[PDB]
């Protein structure tokens, strides 16, 4: 039988963006849409 | 002093074509001088075809050799602009022993008609820096770098499946698509695969992608009609399409084909650019041919055509008689005929000071008199050949500007058709088959 | 929008009631004899009565012959096929003339078969091996059927399959959520993909993701499918299967237009008669059209002899714009029209006329109308003129450079100075091959 | 309302050729009429056909266009019989560029002949009771029900297979044959396929067999030469019989299976029976066909042909030497000449009337007269086009009797071949290629 | 019973021991200069001495140069192949013109070779594979038991790829034969058929014997055959000559390589005596229709030391040459071939010989004609000409059953010939009408 599937999305680092993650970084150990929230994360890390 | 795969050529001296918002010819336009009329309805039936509006239409240019139909008609296929599809092919062309000419000038209807489309896709492409997967369903991941910035992406079983069997290993630049789910091998780096002795037999090198990782962006994609047929008809239309060795093909899935496009047109997702197709030397063609341009005119779409004849009255091959420009009276009135004017004394100084740029040899004002005179008695391409043949022994003879001198060697060296035809005259009987 | 076509103005006959032929009608001035031998014509097709019917048009180059016979498909609709042929299309290297007449007779004639569908599709709940409670000291364990469940935007439906379905889906990947194509009156059970509601949970997955289908669990549907004879040959010429290996590299190799035997043709015969018989299969016959039949060779046409007298020849017309000619494939035989006399005698002629400089007038005024373009009175005076001199088409081509150079000179309507700097500019025909006698000497 | 793939036609209408018992030619009968002497020599080709004890033999039908010469063959094809072979082939089909002309006459000659040979199988019917398999070889048994009595039987591998790969189930009324190891689905019961699992599966229903289960059966079936030719040289060519890709087969292939075939009648296994090869217009037919022809017909197995010639005093096709009816004198002496008398006055009435019985047309009296002149001067198909096309403007007034101002509203729609030449005279400085 | 054929009545030459012709002997009558010449051709084909020999025959139409052709055919006897060919068989979309005449040759020379083969079949009681280290099956063990008795033997795995080819299973009756590799199965053994009441496959009952006999076989093939065998790989076990066996059999040119090489191999068998090579006979008919091209290889071809002897049929008189648009040759063949060639002359039928055929065909036909009825067909026979009288035979006999008269009349030859018409006739009946026409 199919599991409950998860009700909150995965979400942005920067939470002025969030959006369904499209890559994790391993680095500030944070998913992350584009590299423009990159820059932030990684400047806040 | 690097050479591209294209050079100097006759009809590679012009680019482009001048004109005004009136349509008025310009004397010098592009290295363009003459023609008031021709470039005039070349500019009108040029913007009619940037118009578009209607299909199955037929323009025929008329005038002596050497008026420069040729000229004219790239002339306008350069003002048209690029990215119009534009097909021009010699009425030999046409011949072949595997396809018939019915399906030879048919793909020659379909393949000047594109289609414009919008499609938006994401695509993630990078350089690999690790892989690492762990089976108890086997859970991985793997490490990507670009110039802006690295990342890790967690993949699936199936998706550890597909690197696995084709033996993906780290340091390799790669492009991975989330919605189709394929792989895409682009090569390996440089300072990585600088690390092995020896290479296989299929590798290459590419350099570290920049920019986004992940992009997610809409592009316009530009497609020919004549690529759908050979996919449509086979299961592998790629293979076909650059190996031409379809042939032979079914009306009944071009008439589908128009069909969809049409839904497509319904839809308003993509929109159809009209094309241009341009045949030289009409005035030898079958008449099955002739009989087939009056569907090919008739019908419900179809590129603009462009003809040029050469000669005003020749038998048509195959059958005996006596009509204008070699082609059929029926056919004749369904053509636009445009003529043309030969080149003046006067203008075979400019277009041959025109000329001169081209080579970048300066000349005096005293070889053009007797230059132009050349390019009057005679046929103005043995002068063309006559200056650039002169500027060799002008750089023997180590001057800085060609003399009347050059001219007059290299026309002691070179004889015309008529003088050739003189001396074969003399000497004919002993030619064989005289 | 579409593109203007040249016959797009013509939307059909016009015809009236009583049978006679309307003066102007969809956009067709003139012809009162061939509009209404066409008119009979097409009482004809509807009539169905008889069979390889060969209809002749004749007349000068100009007349609209052609414009009267794709009139017919337009005023018949889009029940019956239309196919319209040119005779160059006749001669080619793979396929034999012969064939391609025959491929034709085929194309003409259609059919039209209406079939009932029973689906079901949805996103899979839950699978469960329903085991009844039989204990036999042969054999210990016993399952009486395997339950599948179905979900939908519409609504939700569990379904009890013999357990012999089960090992095909233990046979072939089946996950939870999996989108799957299962057919009641086939049986077979096929895997569409993955539903669009797990994408979520990984980033990057090799299986496609398809939504979910929105309607009913069980979808009944009865679609009426219209398939050619022309296609029943072609199915029946090669085989569509690819489990064959032969059928795998066949498909592999390119395909060539092949020869079709007469049996092939007789067991599609006998197939339509019993599917017509049960009255499941529509059957209607098609329009053939020919244009440029004098470009035909001597050996097509004593087969359309053979072609036209046989019962299953669907109703052919013609188009002929040369008079007395040699005809093709024999040097020193010459026949009127430039068809031999034994075809030219079954087949039914029709003449046509040209137009008067008054049609001329109006038709280039409904060409004008359909091309959206404003004519003054004088210069369409003038344009007659210019049409009587030389030809209609000439006079109709003149319309476009007129209208684009009336724009670009800022006037909406076309005028006298505008056609005849057109007429200036452009040479006609006639003009071009007067000036190429002078100066024939030197091309 | 119903219409079937045939429909009316010119030579549709004729059911025979109208004899006697002592063959001597009807009038009136089996839709001909009139030419008592070409009657009588079909009536005489038709016994000697129906004799079949000569083989080897050529016919040739000559006379005037519009005498009925396709009508005779068309005669003789329909009252020869369902169970004799005929085939129709013209000149102009026997031309591929698949294969050649000569291997064309060849499958016409090898394809007249008929070969009807008859099987006698056992094979059981019943209505499935229930159906039990075990895989470890899968070992099941199969038990069936009929009204007459139920039985029992067991299934092997390859019958397990069989049903297996056609999806036989219980209730399902099937046809198994012992020597043959077909399983052939006829439908469902109705009881016991009143009640079924939750699919629902709606196809087909068939009631229950009654009698014996195993049956003996005698199924008849005839084989052309041509395609045992192409079965056996394609090694398991079965598709290449409708696909018609084969050419060009081995003649020791042939020659084997003529061995084969009289050994064959030898034991009596398979018979031959004779047929007819119908050739119209031959006279197109290049003179290589014709010698090849002429040696050709004097095998054993080459079967009696009828070939029709329109004119006469012609040249052949390939030689610029005229000949009669554009034959060689060595096939037209070995062949005999059958001349068709023009038909008169008062057969036209009678041709004519026969259509009204045919189209199911009434004609009134006074149609006959003026109807029957216009078959005098003009063509009788154009006659019979004028019946057809006089019969819709007929309806067109909604009137049950013709009237003689309908034929004349058909006479002014359509004109004659002679009129639109003669208007084609007028015309013709307009028309191209005059 | 078998049909009947024009030139079924004709049993040979009809020639006597001396070499002279019998004025009607083997179905024939006339022509003793013809056949006499004949008699001693058949002593040169019979001699086999000689090669590249070349004999046209020159005659009117209708004069039975083709019953001549096939009288010698049967009096060569069957064991001396006559391969018949026509001017119009040559021209062939797949293969050039020279290729035809080429391989004619080999059509017409016949091969007799006796091959020894020993066989080992009867049931399959066990069959294992071997395996080996590279999983690959390096041999393969199958028992085989008979009513003599039972014999275990190791088999190759290509042996073995062809029984899993033919769905060999355990209790099946094969046919294995060593030399040419080839496997066929039987069928399934009658004893088990007792356990299913229904089966599809067919049974047969367990051969007799030793399993492994050694036999000779003689067969007989031709030189084309076996050209065309080494020419494409069409049998083998192979799966590229089963996909090959899938393919469809198109015609290829052979190599003169591949031709020297088969009369190497075939000198072999020579030197070995296993092989008997006999010598054919071609025959050209129409050979007016063949081209200039054609004649032009038919040079090297007559002058070939290999080249079996060659008849050829010329029914016509000056005629163009096929091909050179031009120049006009006798007998439609260039002096060239016609100077190689050796002529034989033929002359018309007489009246009183005429009739002689008429009897003889009308006996063969079956039917029963009276004098009179014979004395009338020979009279209009000799009017117009021989065929059309040999024609007039069936349909009369046909009007005899319908009347019910048991012989032919002349009232029933009357009304045939009224209603069939002759040549000249018709052809000047066609004068009158020509306008219409
Ligand atoms: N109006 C022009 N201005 C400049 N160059 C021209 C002009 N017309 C023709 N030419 C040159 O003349 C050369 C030969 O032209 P050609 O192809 O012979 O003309 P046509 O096809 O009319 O005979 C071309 O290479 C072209 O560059
Ligand atoms: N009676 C008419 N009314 C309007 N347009 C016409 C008429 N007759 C012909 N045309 C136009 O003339 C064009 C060419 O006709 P064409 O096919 O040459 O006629 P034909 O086949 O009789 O020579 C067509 O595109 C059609 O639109
Ligand atoms: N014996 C006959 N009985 C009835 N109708 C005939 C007969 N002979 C000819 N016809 C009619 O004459 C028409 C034309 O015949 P046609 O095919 O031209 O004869 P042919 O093939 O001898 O030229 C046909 O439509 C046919 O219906
Ligand atoms: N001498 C003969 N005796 C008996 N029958 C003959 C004789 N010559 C010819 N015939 C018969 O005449 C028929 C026609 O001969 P044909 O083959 O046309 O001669 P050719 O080959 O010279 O044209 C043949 O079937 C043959 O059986
Ligand atoms: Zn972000």
């Amino acid at each position: 039988q199919r599991p409950s599937p998860s009700g909150p999305p995965p979400r942005c680092s920067v939470p002025g963006c969030p959006h369904p993650r499209r890559y994790a970084c391993s680095r500030t150990g944070q998913a992350l849409c584009s590299l423009q929230c990159y820059r932030i994360n990684l400047q806040m890390r | 002093d690097v050479t591209r795969i294209e050079r100097i050529g006759a009809h590679s001296h012009i680019r482009g074509l001048g004109l005004d918002d009136a349509l008025e010819p310009r004397q010098a336009s592009q290295g363009m001088v003459g023609q008031l009329a021709a470039r005039r309805a070349a500019g009108v039936v040029l913007e009619m075809i940037r118009e578009g509006k209607i299909a199955g239409r037929a323009v025929l240019i008329a005038g002596q050799p050497g008026t420069g139909k040729t000229a004219i008609a790239m002339g306008m296929a350069q003002a048209l602009g690029p990215d119009t599809p534009f097909t021009a092919i010699a009425g030999s062309e046409i011949f072949s022993l595997e396809m018939s000419k019915t399906e030879a000038l048919t793909q020659a209807f379909r393949r000047s008609i594109g289609v414009r489309i919008k499609e938006e896709t994401e695509i993630i492409e990078g350089e690999v820096v690790e892989i690492q997967i762990d089976r108890p369903s086997k859970v991985g991941k793997l490490t990507l770098k670009t110039t802006e910035m690295e990342t890790i992406y967690d993949l699936g079983t199936k998706m550890i499946e597909s690197l696995t069997k084709d033996k993906v290993q780290a340091g390799d630049v790669i492009t991975i698509d989330k919605a189709t789910g394929k792989i895409s091998k682009l090569g390996r780096s440089f300072t990585r695969a600088r690390d092995y002795d020896a290479m296989g037999s299929q590798t290459k090198f590419v350099q570290c992608p920049d920019g986004e990782l992940q992009k997610r962006k809409e592009v316009v994609h530009t497609v020919s009609l004549h690529e759908i047929d050979v996919i449509n008809s086979r299961t592998q239309g790629f293979l076909a399409l650059f190996s031409g060795d379809t042939g032979e093909i079914k009306s009944e899935v071009r008439e589908q084909i128009n069909a969809k496009v049409a839904e497509w047109r319904e839809e308003g997702k993509a929109e159809i650019i009209p094309g241009v197709l341009f045949i030289d030397e009409v005035h030898m063609l079958d008449i099955e041919s002739f009989s087939f341009l009056n569907r090919a005119l008739e019908s419900d779409m179809a590129p603009v055509l462009i003809m040029a004849t050469n000669r005003g009255i020749t038998r048509i091959r195959g059958t005996s008689y006596q009509s204008p420009h070699g082609i059929p009276i029926d056919l004749l009135d369904r053509l636009l005929i445009v003529s043309t004017t030969p080149y003046s004394e006067k203008d075979t100084k400019q277009i041959l000071r025109i000329r001169c740029e081209e080579e970048d040899v300066e000349m005096s004002e005293d070889a053009y008199t007797v230059l132009t005179r050349i390019g009057l008695e005679t046929s103005l391409r043995y002068a063309i050949q006559l200056i650039t043949a002169a500027s060799l022994v002008c750089r023997k003879r180590k001057g800085t500007e060609v003399q009347v001198d050059d001219i007059k060697r290299v026309y002691s060296l070179f004889l015309d058709e008529s003088r050739s035809t003189q001396y074969m005259k003399e000497y004919q009987d002993a030619f064989l088959f005289n | 929008t579409q593109r203007i076509a040249s016959h797009s103005h013509v939307k059909g006959l016009g015809l009236d009631e009583s049978g006679l032929a309307k003066q102007a009608a969809s956009g067709l001035v003139g012809q009162e004899n061939a509009r209404e031998a066409c008119g009979v014509i097409v009482e004809l097709i509807k009539s169905k009565k008889m069979a390889g019917r060969a209809v002749l048009l004749a007349g000068p180059p100009g007349t609209g012959k052609t414009a009267l016979a794709l009139a017919i498909a337009q005023e018949l609709g889009s029940k019956v096929p239309f196919c319209p042929m040119v005779g160059s299309e006749v001669y080619s290297t793979e396929i034999k003339k012969t064939e391609v007449l025959m491929e034709n007779f085929r194309r003409a004639i259609g059919l039209r078969i209406k079939e009932t569908k029973e689906v079901y599709e949805g996103e899979v709940t839950e699978l469960t091996p329903c085991e009844t409670e039989n204990p036999m000291g042969g054999y210990g364990k016993t399952i009486s059927h395997v339950i599948i469940g179905l979900k939908t935007a519409k609504g939700t439906k569990q379904l009890k399959l013999d357990p012999s379905i089960f090992e095909s889906l233990q046979k072939e990947r089946v996950e939870a959520g999996d989108v799957i194509y299962i057919e009641a009156n086939s049986g077979a059970v096929k895997r569409q993909g993955r539903c669009d509601t797990y994408a979520t949970e990984f980033d990057l997955e090799a299986e496609e993701y398809v939504p979910l289908p929105k309607g009913d669990v069980h979808k009944k549907k009865e679609i009426i499918q219209d398939v050619t004879l022309h296609d029943l040959d072609v199915a029946n010429a090669r085989p569509q299967g690819g489990q064959d290996i032969l059928s795998m590299m066949g498909q592999l190799m390119k395909p060539k237009k092949t020869e079709i035997t007469d049996k092939l043709r007789g067991e599609i015969n006998k197939v339509v008669n019993k599917y017509i018989d049960q009255g499941i299969a529509e059957l209607v016959p098609g329009v053939l059209f020919v244009d440029e039949v004098h470009m035909l060779d001597i050996e097509c046409f004593t087969y359309l002899h053979r072609a036209l007298e046989s019962s299953i020849a669907p109703i052919v017309i013609f188009a002929s714009n040369r008079g007395n000619c040699v005809i093709r494939g024999t040097e020193d035989i010459t026949s009127p029209h430039g068809i031999p006399l034994d075809l030219l005698d079954r087949v039914m002629i029709i003449r046509t006329m040209l137009y008067t400089p008054q049609e001329m007038k109006q038709i280039i005024k409904i060409r004008a109308q359909t091309e959206g373009i404003n004519i003054s009175e004088e210069a369409l005076n003038h344009l007659g003129e210019i049409g009587t001199k030389t030809t209609l088409r000439y006079s109709v081509q003149l319309l476009t450079p007129a209208n684009l150079l009336a724009k670009i000179n800022g006037k909406d309507s076309i005028e006298k100075e505008h056609v005849e700097e057109i007429s200036e500019l452009f040479y006609d025909a006639k003009s071009s091959a007067k000036i190429l006698a002078d100066q024939q000497d030197k091309y």
